[PDB]
């Protein structure tokens, strides 16, 4: 009678155990060689000419700036409006001010809080956060209805008094993502999300934390904040609710590096997942080292 | 860390008091009282909150 | 020439006064080679000078 | 320097700082974080 | 270890048309927290050819060449360009054993033979057993080459890492 | 009692020239040095 | 019955005139033995001279010294009385660990760790005394970091002593290679050098004692320096002009504490200047991350816990006064961040405590840098500073602290409860 292929495959054994770390050397993980394995018997070639360890490098650092250039458009447009405006900035966010204050130290912690931003802005920045809803699938038709929606002309008679109910608008409250930098004491909170609206009196906005509390920060003298809106536009605000408004610009990288590099995960159906989507999912299937295991 | 260290008192600005620390000016016997402000912490003899 | 990388690394790097030589300090001179081979740190004359120090002090030592 | 104002005379304060934002500080704690900042920022081929 | 040997099998079955080979790997501590190793979902695999270029697109390039547009409208080549990312990921076999273990002992507590040059024990508080797939298509594979190795939680979040095959293989294919 | 002038829409704050040529002067520091991130990195 | 050699420490640990001599010969020996062998007869004359011209027992502040002294000057350098006091602080440390311990029940191993170690952590080797001199043998689940990532074995270096090592005196201000001296502590040596810094220290101390780091590249280059030492033989005109061939430093250093009637000045400085060759490198603080043991690492299994060490620094009980341009005062732990110290060293703690007098108090409630501030990763946290502040200087306030760290997981409830504790 034969031999199966798992006998053999456990007889064989392995003759290996090697550590590789990965390229940045942030995470060490083992390979296991087996000496049974289908990859023997192959007729591989293998070559490492140094021409193209060089293209890959360039290759795999082209893919790290992608995010760190989209920080420097960010802050080289922030310039450029300053200059283009002369420095005069408008109130856009609500806040109470004194004629009294010395507005010249403020100008200057504005600075040094301009320096200490670009100086720790990262991946996890609000402008990551606020793009990577746009690449998903269900954006563009979004868009396409928002625009189509948005520019109707205005109900005739006819329709108001029969048929359908009216074309809701977009909601009054929005979701924004925000960076604070604090010079006080050197402190830059990155990603953090906030809840904007318009204020009736006066049309300016009003930022809230997520539980409906009013966030404070206008008040600060030593903090100013960058806040990014899901139409990637974005202000600077320094405190008194002063800012400066541009958006934020990505035709300086490809779609595909862009795509490849945060394009967001979708599931597939697994264990515990309902097969109609959108359903109200079970307990999470986790397999722990605290109980004994169900067979 | 050590070339630093100056650099952190350089700015003369109070910390927090941690609220462990909090914990430990209470006497005895009005820890149990309710202007322990820190009891809402203390679930667990042997973890932390 | 030896002479001059000598003489440079003796007069600035070392700074040493001109009543000791290589002719009057052995362990100088056994030093000189290996000292001339690093052109760089010469900025930094403070390791030399340590350097020198406990190799002096090693020649000293009862082993 | 100076900031224009539409409103041409001020008004006095009524609420607390968990319902409308206000910007007020002594000049001396001005001074005080500027100075605190401008060293704390250097302290951070 | 049955991962392993099952992954072995399909990969040796799948070689023809894929022309990928089989890399069995082991994680513990050291990439991934406990809960993140008890709470895993899936495993995913790329492979990155030394121009920087996935496997999964087109030889001469796509549309995602160009640069993206700023226009809401657009979005960035919106329904297409996610299908053609999507396309490039493939997915591998994985099992969590959750609790400690030694690794060389539990081999050969399970049917398998060790016999290793140096037998250094290692200690490890979990271990997650996956095999990825590399790509050899000329029979020739180069040293440039990239692989990268992404986790996925339930609720969405993934974190991923690359390699590069001089690292995996060096002195490997020396031997052979 | 303090006294405040309340938000508006039309009121502007204005930035001195020194200030405003301080920035423009690191605005050129910074783009002219090029210390980039990812440069850092794969250095 | 060890009163009198205790309450003798407390008089000179807490005295404010402690010649700023000794903190030199700490960082220069840093445990070394063959350092220590060599500088031996300079020791013993210091030790009998600083004993009889002030009343206090002189080099206990550092452990190292204090074993050195108790073993290798015993053979009859020193008067008997001394040498039985430094036995008597060694005899306190083993009393120490005889009662951490439960010996009658301490038997077998779990897990590859012996039993001891989950009873009390002062046995755990997971915990580390907070100035390291060598690192420990046991290093099985334990990271440590320099810069910003655990040291690999390539990062870390052997010294070489007795041979030129140019390249490595010129690194000493870097911080990615770590320098060892190729020894390694023993797990007993651990735990004793443990049990001096977390019990005796503080509890004799209350928390006034610092730790400082020496310049002692530059220090060594302007002390040195000299044709004296230079032109070594293989002049003892006068006092005077030895004077002026030490320098002032020395001079202000070493004359009227090391220096004898059969030992003149310079003679003196230069049995000092023989240790050179050893010298080490400059301070540098360490983190030590480490994950607990099994049975603590049942619930929080993702647990780190955060520890922070200083390496080539030394425990000072006053403010140098001569070395103060070449000295750095380092505040890295609860028991070791005197803000007297520190004021005293640097202008910017003095300006800062000028400005908040309450934290000028040495309850562990003055403020640790944002770096070392993490006080719920640490192993030992507010009620250890609170009970060494108040606490008095008597054998069983350092019996105490050793009690205090009985461990909580279920297996130390098991032993401990069944011999009836």
């Amino acid at each position: 009678d034969e031999v199966a292929r798992t006998d053999e495959w456990k007889g064989a054994g392995v003759s290996r155990l090697r550590e590789v770390w990965d390229v940045q050397h942030r995470v060490r993980l083992r390979v296991l060689w087996y000496v049974n394995s289908f990859w023997r018997s192959r007729e591989l070639s293998y070559d490492d000419h140094e021409v193209e360890l060089y293209r890959a490098l360039d290759a795999y650092r082209a893919r790290i700036a992608v995010e760190y250039v989209l920080i420097r458009a960010v802050r080289d447009e922030i310039y450029a409006v300053l200059r283009r405006d002369g420095g005069a900035l408008p109130q856009r966010f609500a806040c109470h001010v004194s004629r009294n204050m010395s507005w010249r130290v403020v100008w200057e912690l504005c600075r040094h809080a301009l320096a200490l931003w670009m100086d720790w802005a990262d991946v996890r920045s609000c402008i990551i956060k606020a793009l990577t809803p746009r690449l998903s699938r269900g954006a563009a038709a979004a868009a396409q209805r928002a625009r189509r929606q948005r520019e109707r002309s205005a109900p005739k008679p006819q329709e108001l008094l029969f048929g359908p109910r009216n074309e809701s608008g977009p909601p009054a409250e929005q979701t924004w993502y925000a960076d604070v930098v604090r010079c006080v004491r050197a402190q830059v909170d990155l990603g953090v999300e906030v809840r904007a609206a318009r204020c009736p009196r006066t049309g300016l906005w009003i930022v809230r934390d997520r539980r409906g509390r009013l966030r404070r920060w206008l008040s600060q003298p030593e903090v100013c904040v960058l806040y990014v809106t899901p139409d990637l536009d974005f202000y600077w605000v320094l405190p008194g609710g002063f800012a400066v408004s541009s958006r934020v610009t990505l035709h300086g990288l490809a779609q595909r590096a862009l795509r490849d590099r945060f394009q967001n995960f979708e599931a597939v159906l697994a264990r515990g997942m309902h097969v109609e989507a959108g359903r109200q999912e079970p307990e999470t299937p986790r397999v722990s080292g605290r109980r004994l295991p169900f067979d | 860390a050590a070339r630093r260290i100056p650099h952190f008192y350089r700015v003369r600005r109070e910390v927090p008091r941690t609220v462990n620390e909090m914990k430990q000016d209470f006497v005895v016997t009005d820890f149990y009282k309710v202007g322990n402000i820190t009891l809402y912490t203390e679930l667990h003899p042997f973890f932390d909150f | 020439k030896r002479d001059e990388k000598h003489r440079h690394v003796v007069n600035v790097v070392l700074e040493l006064p001109t009543e000791i030589s290589e002719a009057t300090h052995p362990v100088l001179a056994t030093m000189l080679s290996k000292y001339t081979r690093m052109s760089s740190l010469f900025n930094d004359k403070c390791a030399f000078k340590l350097d020198l120090l406990r190799m002096v002090a090693v020649s000293r030592t009862r082993r | 320097s100076l900031l224009h104002t539409f409103w041409r005379l001020p008004v006095a304060v009524f609420f607390e700082p968990h319902e409308e934002n206000v910007l007020r500080c002594p000049e001396r704690v001005l001074r005080r974080l500027l100075e605190d900042a401008a060293v704390t920022m250097r302290g951070g081929d | 270890m049955e991962t392993h040997l099952y992954s072995d099998l399909a990969f040796e079955a799948r070689f023809a048309d894929d022309e990928q080979l089989p890399l069995h790997l082991v994680l513990d501590q050291e990439v991934l927290s406990n809960e993140e190793a008890e709470t895993l979902r899936y495993v995913y695999y790329r492979n990155v050819d030394s121009a920087g270029r996935s496997t999964g697109r087109a030889p001469g390039g796509d549309e995602d060449d160009a640069p993206a547009s700023d226009d809401a409208e657009d979005a960035v080549g919106g329904d297409r360009a996610f299908d053609r990312e999507r396309r490039t990921w493939q997915r591998a076999c994985f099992r969590v054993l959750p609790r400690p273990l030694e690794l060389l002992d539990y081999l050969r507590q399970s049917g398998l033979t060790v016999t290793l040059e140096k037998e250094q024990r290692v200690r490890m508080f979990y271990a997650v057993f996956t095999t990825l797939g590399l790509r050899c298509p000329d029979n020739r594979l180069s040293g440039a080459q990239t692989l990268h190795l992404r986790l996925v939680w339930p609720d969405g979040s993934y974190r991923d890492w690359e390699f590069l095959a001089r690292d995996l293989l060096r002195e490997e294919m020396e031997a052979n | 009692v303090a006294v405040f002038f309340e938000p508006h829409e039309e009121n502007v704050l204005r930035c001195p020239e020194r200030v405003l040529r301080r920035l423009l002067e690191d605005a050129a520091v910074t783009m002219r040095g090029g210390g980039w991130r990812e440069d850092v990195l794969m250095d | 019955d060890y009163e009198e050699t205790l309450r003798l420490f407390k008089t000179t640990v807490t005295s404010p005139n402690y010649p700023e001599l000794c903190y030199l010969v700490d960082v220069l020996v840093h445990g070394n033995v063959d350092a220590f062998l060599l500088i031996r007869t300079f020791v013993a004359r210091c030790i009998v001279n600083m004993f009889h011209t002030r009343q206090l027992l002189v080099f206990a502040h550092s452990y190292a010294l204090v074993t050195l002294i108790a073993e290798h000057l015993a053979d009859g350098a020193l008067p008997p009385q001394l040498l039985f006091h430094y036995r008597n602080l060694v005899a306190v440390l083993r009393l120490v660990t005889r009662i951490s311990a439960l010996p009658g029940l301490n038997n077998g191993q779990l897990a590859e760790e012996p039993l001891s170690a989950y009873v009390n952590a002062l046995h755990d080797h997971r915990l580390w005394p907070p100035f390291v001199t060598h690192l420990p043998r046991n290093m099985e689940g334990v990271q440590v970091v320099a810069d910003r990532q655990p040291l690999n074995p390539a990062n870390i270096e052997a010294r070489h002593h007795g041979v030129s090592d140019v390249p490595r005196l010129g690194a000493m201000d870097a911080d990615e290679p770590l320098f060892v001296d190729d020894y390694r502590a023993t797990d007993d040596e651990w735990t004793l050098q443990k049990v001096f810094y977390l019990c005796l220290m503080p509890a004799m101390t209350n928390n006034r004692a610092c730790g400082l780091g020496l310049n002692l590249k530059t220090l060594l280059v302007d002390l040195f320096y000299r044709p004296a030492f230079l032109l070594m033989p293989a002049p003892e005109d006068s006092i005077a002009a030895q004077r002026q061939a030490v320098g002032e430093m020395l001079t202000e250093l070493v004359e009227d504490v090391a220096t004898d009637a059969h030992t003149p000045l310079l003679q003196a400085c230069r049995e000092l200047f023989l240790a050179v060759q050893f010298v080490g490198e400059h301070v540098k603080v360490l983190e030590v991350r480490a994950p607990l043991d099994h049975a603590q690492r049942q619930g929080l299994p993702d647990f780190i816990s955060r520890q922070h060490v200083l390496y080539n620094g030394c425990c000072v009980v006053t403010a140098p006064k001569t070395l103060i341009e070449y000295s750095l005062p380092v505040p890295f732990h609860r028991f070791y961040s005197n803000p007297t110290i520190c004021a005293a060293l640097s202008d910017d703690i003095k300006r800062y405590v000028t400005e908040f007098p309450h934290y000028h108090r040495h309850d562990g409630g003055f403020p640790l840098p944002t770096a070392f501030a993490h006080e719920y990763h640490n192993w030992l946290r507010s009620p250890f500073s609170r009970y060494s502040a108040t606490c008095p200087n008597v054998l069983h306030s350092v019996m105490t602290l050793a009690a205090m760290l009985y461990k909580i997981s279920p297996v130390s409830l098991v032993l401990q409860t069944k011999a009836h504790i």
